[PDB]
């Protein structure tokens, strides 16, 4: 509310992740002068000057005498090598770090969804010094009554809150979409901001009907699995479909299954 | 004797199950065990 | 023979998920996730003691991992055990504030050979 | 089990039913007065099987058993091979999960299949 004025949200958000770094204060990026003098200016030139001004190590005192001394290709690079910018953020008990637009590879969902790629926000719960969580940190053991019962902690509802409610950065407000496989165990999720063309229900019900799954685990699983990094081919309709009968024998009592995973292939489409 | 005291044991492939024994001895206690309409029912009445 | 691959019973709701169990269960896999002390755990336990991997503790060690792998998928708790803790490692590792024992089986001759070229 | 007296013989009445009005009546032997029914009920009783009075004390009944006890599951914050499983459902699970509660008086530790 302090701006009040039409400023563009990846030069905020890059300014954001400079005040979260160790570089420039609060007070000393917040005066009427700087975003003043940031708002009328190039793009390029204004983001080649911000990362100058960040990759120093030295904390910048004054960024306005730095700044004053100072002075399309997403589609391609997917389709060629899978090369998305992704937001970074690590929410800790105390404060929020960002880490800023790191090149990583691209998913399933850029790839259809490749307008709003500084929507995805890449968001992971860790402790002060960027580390996993221990388990004494949320809901601590405690004996009350005949049995032990576990009781929660507020860094347990904190991160209960943020799940729910969502990190509003500028004139964005990201939801939750899924979580992966991988990122389950490094305690990481993806978020997205809604938009007037797309929400997070509708990236949600495009890539299936989840309401099948009666398992809280297993739908989650379900869910996540389909944001692992592959190559772009042809499609394939769903008239060119056959059902075979798989394998199974039964000895001692037991479900033994052969056909788990496997499948047939041919040679033409191997080619193709 | 009225009450006529039974003894019934456990089969041995149930152990390749985990917890096979207990499942079925859970099963089994459900299976033949007496319960009467009248423990289930709460509230009788007759209506014109 | 193998171990058995049977795994947990599945977890079924009477309802649909209305998106904050999946919350929960997101959140509370930071909590009784052992499956990284488990391992550790095991190699510490068959170093120690002779005939590695015939003692009920490594089987139950195997299990107890089996379980912590098929956590992601079902909701199942490793439950690792108090008792079952190393709380002593060997030479091959970075846990210097940790207790180092000497070990003396084949890990701590390949240790002792790798540090005898390097040095 | 339901019982009314009529308000001008006040005397026990008895319940019957008119073919040709189809509906019910009570009427006492005594006097003829048939008055109207209400609700069309003759008899409810709540369902008890207290039927043995004065004796579930001396007598042991059983009618709360106690849950089995096992050797073969071993506790986890204890040593202890004694504990108890019995079947129950879940918060919101549909179906039926055995259980396990630890035995052991200094453990206290109660766990899932
Ligand atoms: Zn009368
Ligand atoms: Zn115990």
């Amino acid at each position: 509310a302090i701006l009040g004025l039409e400023f563009p949200y990846e030069i905020l958000f890059q300014l954001n992740a400079l005040v979260h770094a160790q570089k420039i204060s609060l007070f000393a990026a917040s005066d009427m002068e700087l975003i003043k003098i940031l708002r009328g200016m190039s793009l390029e030139t204004a983001l080649v000057i911000l990362k100058k001004l960040h990759q120093q190590s030295s904390i910048c005192y004054d960024p306005v005498f730095f700044v004053k001394t100072q002075m399309a290709s997403a589609y391609k690079r997917l389709t060629e090598q899978n090369i998305m910018s992704c937001q970074r953020a690590y929410v800790t008990p105390s404060k929020i770090y960002l880490l800023g637009p790191e090149l990583e590879t691209a998913n399933y969902v850029v790839k259809n969804f490749a307008e709003h790629v500084s929507d995805f926000m890449r968001v992971t719960f860790v402790e002060e010094d960027w580390s996993k969580l221990p388990a004494n940190a949320l809901s601590v053991n405690s004996k009350e009554g005949y049995f032990v019962k576990p009781s929660r902690t507020n860094i347990y509802n904190r991160v209960l809150s943020i799940l729910g409610e969502g990190i509003t950065v500028g004139p964005k407000r990201f939801e939750f979409l899924a979580f992966s496989a991988s990122q389950l165990r490094g305690n990481s999720v993806w978020m997205f901001a809604s938009n007037e063309k797309v929400k997070a229900e509708d990236i949600r019900e495009w890539m299936g009907c989840f309401r099948k799954i009666r398992s809280i685990s297993k739908c989650a699983a379900r869910m996540g699995q389909l944001f692992s990094a592959s190559r772009q081919t042809l499609i394939v309709r769903a008239q060119d479909v056959e059902q075979i009968p798989d394998i199974e024998v039964t000895t001692d009592g037991a479900d033994y299954c052969f056909s788990d995973g496997i499948g047939k292939i041919s040679l033409a489409f191997a080619k193709q | 004797q009225r009450e006529q005291t039974m003894s019934l044991y456990l089969s041995e492939y149930l152990s390749k199950k985990k917890h096979g024994f207990e499942y079925g001895s859970l099963e089994i206690k459900n299976h033949l065990e007496k319960l009467s309409f009248s423990e289930i029912v709460s509230t009788s009445m007759i209506i014109f | 023979p193998p171990m058995d691959y049977a795994g947990s019973r599945p977890r079924l709701m009477d309802h649909d998920v209305t998106l904050e169990e999946i919350h929960k269960f997101f959140v509370d896999y930071m909590i009784s996730d052992t499956l990284g002390v488990i391992s550790t755990a095991h190699l510490v336990h068959a170093d120690r003691d002779p005939e590695k991997a015939r003692s009920q503790k490594c089987l139950e060690l195997a299990n107890l991992h089996s379980r912590a792998v098929d956590f992601a998928k079902t909701g199942a708790p490793a439950e690792m055990p108090y008792a079952l803790k190393p709380r002593e490692f060997p030479d091959f590792l970075e846990r210097f504030e940790k207790p180092t024992y000497i070990s003396e089986s084949v890990f701590g001759k390949l240790y002792r050979a790798v540090k005898s070229s390097l040095a | 089990s339901t019982m009314k007296f009529c308000r001008e013989c006040n005397n026990i009445l008895y319940p019957k039913e008119d073919k040709e009005q189809k509906i019910l009546l009570y009427a006492c032997r005594n006097c003829d007065h048939q008055e109207v029914a209400d609700n069309s009920c003759v008899y409810r009783n709540e369902v008890h099987h207290s039927v043995s009075e004065r004796t579930q004390i001396l007598t042991d009944v059983a009618s709360d058993p106690t849950l089995p006890r096992t050797k073969a599951v071993r506790c986890s914050k204890c040593q202890h091979r004694e504990a108890v499983f019995f079947q129950a459902t879940a918060r919101g699970e549909e179906g039926m999960t055995l259980f396990f509660v630890c035995c052991n008086p200094n453990c206290g530790h109660r766990w899932r299949e």
